[PDB]
């Protein structure tokens, strides 16, 4: 990657898998090296070894190396020292959880737990930011209202609240988009949705431009163009 | 017709014109099942 | 408070307001700020540097840099080394502010070192004389007697909380040594309140001899009102009295 | 177990409480995974158990709130009733 | 483990806490309407009672009882059941109409034969004239309740908005109206026989008022109970927290021993 | 005194003259009036407290001048005038629905009520 | 279900399930009450409490410690005894009567003792 | 404690709540056991003491399960127990 960065003088996009393996491996040789293993049996030099790797991965005035480092979180506990130390070193955290996958949503991202530090108000534009803030709020409402819906039921909540719930469900299934590599993992041809198009489409949904389109006609399809067509498909 | 049935239909009739509130209409409706429990054993829970 | 919730950002804001005071000719108002970047990636410090250049704060700034890759002995001695610089200003009767960010990772480096020297672990697998270490550092922030010159060093250590666990050994120790804590409340952060602080869990024991007299007058009320807003929060989470609702509005604004 | 879990392509977690609950053997499929998946599953059996998973997943959540003993909304109890069976 | 059993039971407790919180909130929302209603109804009823007092009325045997279909609101269902069971020792041969699924269940266990007519699908809504009138209409037609020596209705008098005392009152039949001595100082003609209308009219008016009082107590109790539930849950949270902390501490101890044991070698 | 009350709202819980329609035709009550019970026929009611006059449409009920000169009027719901032609048209529909036999009787009460309303 | 046979095994199975239910509802019982449980659940809970009391069977040389003469119960008797209780034949008989006693017949007689 | 307990002929655990609550000192009798019985004692103190260990472990049980409603029989024993 460095050869690419430096002397090939190009931007790169590194991919590593799983970096828990890197920590875990290091533990094994910590012990063998005779170095008394630190917390949760992890090597004492965990920080500096991570640090070396992470600092090596950077934008320089001759190449912008972009790591996507996969991380396996033992027992889904991020306060396990190896995840938590990495939690500091990252720029754009993503959390992929079993539940959301089970809901049938691909990708399996936990929406509230996906945070980037390069997601910022003017950084990705005020429009982008504001719309996405509405998404967060909409979802947070939906989750609180799940409890009301659970026993008491949907009806009792205001029309405004009911609409917030319905839109959250539509957005929830507008996250469902199939993948091309999921032509063997789901057997459904992929989708690629442009950045501009995504801002527009989520803006549209929130505006309720397509509150006349079924929830399941957002499910497992791409962009707004697709959704309208997929409304036709259900309509037939 | 029964006296209290008579007043009941009249009260319902008053919810007409048409200026009358939502609360009036709620006071004028019931969805229920009078469960005949004749003999422990229950003959059908026929609507009330 | 919680990890990289713009922990550095809260601190950096003080420095920027201090640019105004620094411009001022009174040299007690010339706080020559020091940011001590401990185990912080060079990219992270690069952001800080550019922000400092942008707000023209580079011209009194000192950034002692012990970067993420840099050796754990350097990381260990980094606030101590920094403190000596601070003593020079302080002793000269000047004032300055030193922001140790973050001693939690400083602790880890000392741990790494101690274990490598085979020096025994102690509670929460941290060395036991970590307490001793931290106390030494924090006793160099002091408002010196006027025979020893008016000057001072002010410090604001930053401690990174592992899910708000201030029960952790390194937090407990520091809390006792320092006077005040600011406990940034992450739920508020997530709920988009920036600054994110719960002032139920922030305290200062340096009080109103560190508060402007004017500001004291108009903020006894402020403390009390917000306290009520918090307490009467749950009375909104129900159809309840006008009195509660009055409090809530006043609180919300 | 942690080392092994990383090595292996699946976990087939069993739950003791569910053993007593009367599944004997009892398999708690909450922590059971097969990353290899249904390419190693018969096509017929893939079809039939397609929404078996969905119903169960719904059942797990629904069942959790449902123990309270309150008369819940009917849609949730459609799940609850189906799920039990 | 210790840890997992602590934690899972604590998690159950948490979900329960959230639900009891939720319920309490909704209960308060409903309560404002419930109390308001009871005033208007009760004022109207008192005007009718004004007649009965001055008339000097004062009445095999009916029992009517009122609760909701809905569960969890207190011990409204079973305190009412207990005072009814007392009055099934005060008349074994009394016919029970249970208005509400929950009160249906408690009495149905104690005497099931006595349940003759029962009413379901009422509890969801706050008391309404439509309901009272129809229930009364069915009570007259089905049970021919005018031939029952007395009627007694049981409900929950909301003594204070922190309490509920189950209470009962007797619905004065047409015979009572007939044989009340002051009724000439309430002059009326043979034509349009006032007992035969007044019985039926006060069947509904008394029943509706009883219903209002009961529902007002029930929703008030539901708020109270659900609040107390939340508090009880808090105590249990704290109890499992101490266990969690002890277990957490023990793990640390064994780990420290492990490091020392290793280092010594 | 008047004590007009409903399990809905308390209307007029001295109200000098009240004019009522009863099964005894129409009855008017003024100050001290003799203590009677009268079943109130479904009604167009005028209530006067001093000279001011307020115009109830009342669902029928009971009237009771009490000997403490309190005219307890008890009715389910009741002025009528704000409510007020489509109700007469739909009432004609209910009259055609009187072809369908209790339902005929209900529809007949509806027709009676329209006539009673239509007068004002 | 072959070794001790299907009848024994079935009886055992229902006891295991029942007991696990009773442990599960300990939370709800405490936060609320046990009269704040559904009738179906209430029956099982009550049955499990009876089962629990039934399980104390004195021993010969534990008559010393308890002060209660020992109890030995035939294997044939045990299968019979549990079967009945599961069918709630003797579920209507006080907890106390099931307490510190052996076989089903002992419970019956001890109900008589309590009744006096 | 447990290593000792297995060696010892019973234990006499003491209750903090009760200590404050007017048994100074306060002997928890739920967690006090013996392992030699009343053949260490004379017959008068065996005859009188019959089943009292059970009895106050029946009072204990009654208050265990009191936290809904319970039968008068249980109340009688609890009332005796308290006294």
């Amino acid at each position: 990657a460095e050869y690419f960065r430096d002397e090939e003088g190009q931007d790169v996009l590194l991919f590593i898998d799983n970096i828990f393996r890197f920590t875990q491996a290091g533990s094994e040789v910590s012990a063998l090296l005779g170095r008394i293993p630190s917390a949760v049996g992890y090597q004492p030099t965990l920080a500096t070894d991570m640090g070396l790797l992470q600092e090596r991965i950077t934008t320089t005035k001759k190449g912008s190396v972009t790591s996507v480092q996969a991380v396996y979180v033992p027992a889904d506990d991020l306060t396990d020292p190896a995840p938590a130390t990495t939690f500091a070193h990252l720029d754009a955290t993503t959390v992929l959880s079993r539940g959301i996958s089970e809901l049938g949503i691909y990708p399996a991202v936990d929406p509230l737990d996906s945070k980037s530090r390069l997601l910022d108000a003017a950084v990705v534009g005020q429009e982008h930011y504001d719309v996405a803030s509405k998404v967060q709020e909409t979802l947070q409402t939906y989750k609180s209202l799940q409890d009301i819906i659970a026993i008491l039921g949907m009806d009792e909540l205001s029309e405004q609240d009911k609409l917030t719930v319905e839109r959250a469900r539509k957005i929830q299934r507008f996250l469902s988009q199939p993948f091309a590599v999921a032509e063997v993992f789901t057997g459904i041809p992929g989708k690629l949705v442009r950045l501009k198009d995504t801002v527009a489409s989520f803006k549209a949904v929130l505006e309720g431009k397509y509150d006349n389109i079924p929830e399941h006609a957002f499910y497992m399809v791409g962009g707004i163009e697709d959704v309208v067509a997929k409304a036709e498909k259900l309509a037939a | 017709i029964s006296y209290a049935a008579y007043l009941n239909v009249a009260a319902q009739a008053i919810r007409s014109t048409e200026l009358q509130t939502a609360s009036v209409l709620n006071r004028s409706q019931t969805d229920a099942f009078y469960t005949q429990y004749k003999n422990a054993s229950e003959p059908t829970p026929i609507t009330k | 408070g919680d990890r990289q919730t713009g922990k550095t950002a809260v601190a950096l804001d003080t420095i920027l307001n201090q640019k105004r005071w620094n411009n001022g000719s009174d040299e007690s108002k010339k706080l020559y700020c020091v940011y001590v970047a401990v185990g912080q990636k060079r990219s992270t410090v690069a952001q800080l540097v550019q922000t400092l250049e942008q707000h023209d704060a580079m011209k009194y700034s000192i950034i002692v840099a012990a970067t993420a890759s840099e050796a754990a002995p350097l990381q260990y001695l980094a606030p101590f080394t920094a403190a000596s610089i601070g003593e020079w200003f302080r002793d000269n009767g000047k004032h300055a502010l030193i922001v140790y960010d973050d001693l939690s990772k400083q602790a880890v480096a000392y741990r790494q070192l101690s274990l490598l020297l085979r020096r025994p672990p102690g509670r929460e697998a941290y060395p036991g004389d970590v307490f001793y270490l931290h106390s030494r550092l924090l006793e160099r922030a002091a408002k010196l007697s006027e025979k020893e010159g008016s000057g001072s060093l002010t410090a604001l250590p930053v401690i990174e909380t592992q899910g708000g666990d201030v029960s952790a050994y390194i937090p407990t120790n520091v809390i006792s040594i320092t006077d005040g804590q600011i406990f940034l409340e992450a739920e508020l952060f997530y709920k988009g309140i920036r600054p994110a602080i719960n002032v139920g869990l922030s305290v200062s024991r340096v009080g109103s001899a560190a508060q402007v007299k004017a500001l004291k007058q108009v903020a006894g009320s402020l403390k009390l009102f917000l306290a009520q807003y918090r307490e009467v929060a749950a009375f909104a989470q129900s159809d309840l009295d006008a009195s509660t609702k009055q409090t809530l509005v006043r609180g919300e604004r | 177990p942690t080392n092994v879990i990383s090595i292996t392509d699946g976990q087939i977690f069993l739950e003791a409480e569910l053993f007593y609950k009367g599944i004997r053997p009892a398999i708690n499929v909450g922590l059971s995974v097969s990353r290899v998946g249904s390419a190693a599953q018969v096509k017929a059996l893939k079809q039939v158990a397609g929404s078996l998973k969905l119903f169960l997943a719904q059942y797990r959540e629904v069942a959790a709130f449902a123990q309270f003993g309150s008369d819940l909304d009917a849609s949730t109890k459609q799940t609850l009733v189906r799920g039990e069976r | 483990a210790t840890l997992k059993e602590v934690e899972m039971r604590l998690k159950s407790i948490k979900n329960i806490e959230k639900i009891t919180k939720t319920m309490k909130i909704v209960a308060s929302t409903r309560l404002s309407k419930a109390e308001k209603a009871k005033i208007s109804a009760k004022k109207m009823d008192e005007a009718e009672q004004l007649f009965y007092k001055n008339a000097e009325t004062k009445n095999k045997e009916l029992i009517v009882a009122i609760t909701s279909d809905k569960g969890l609101c207190g011990s409204i269902h079973s305190q009412l059941a207990k005072a009814v069971r007392r009055h099934l020792n005060d008349q074994p041969n009394a016919d029970i109409v249970t208005i509400g699924d929950k009160i249906k269940m408690q009495l149905l266990r104690t005497h099931p034969n006595n349940i003759k007519l029962s009413i379901n699908g009422i509890g969801k809504d706050a008391p309404t004239f439509q309901e009272s009138a129809l229930i009364a209409d069915k009570l007259l037609s089905v049970m021919k309740a005018g031939t029952y020596p007395k009627i007694s209705i049981f409900y929950n008098d909301p003594v204070s908005s922190l309490s509920f005392e189950p209470s009962e009152k007797p619905i004065f039949n047409a015979k009572t109206i007939e044989q009340s001595p002051s009724f000439g100082k309430f002059e009326i003609d043979t034509d349009a026989n006032v007992p035969r209308d007044l019985f039926e009219y006060t069947l509904a008016n008394q029943m509706l008022t009883a219903m209002a009082q009961g529902y007002a107590a029930e929703i008030s109790a539901r708020r109270n109970a659900m609040d107390n539930a939340s508090k009880n849950a808090g105590d249990m949270i704290n109890r499992y927290s101490i266990l969690y902390n002890r277990t957490r501490q023990a793990v640390i101890t064994n780990e420290l021993v492990d490091i020392i044991t290793g280092a010594s070698s | 005194k008047l004590q007009f009350a409903l399990p809905h709202e308390t209307l007029y819980s001295e109200v000098t003259q009240v004019n009522l329609p009863a099964k005894s035709g129409r009855i008017g009550v003024l100050a001290n009036h003799v203590p009677t019970v009268e079943q109130l026929l479904p009604g167009v009611v005028e209530v006067m407290e001093g000279s001011n006059s307020k115009k109830f449409f009342i669902s029928g009920g009971f009237a009771t001048v009490q000997p403490d000169s309190q005219l307890c009027v008890t009715a389910i719901e009741a002025p009528l005038e704000s409510f007020s032609e489509n109700i007469k048209n739909l009432l004609a529909e209910a009259k055609k629905n009187v072809s369908s036999s209790r339902e005929a009787a209900e529809a007949a009460i509806q027709v009676e009520v329209l006539e009673n309303l239509q007068s004002v």
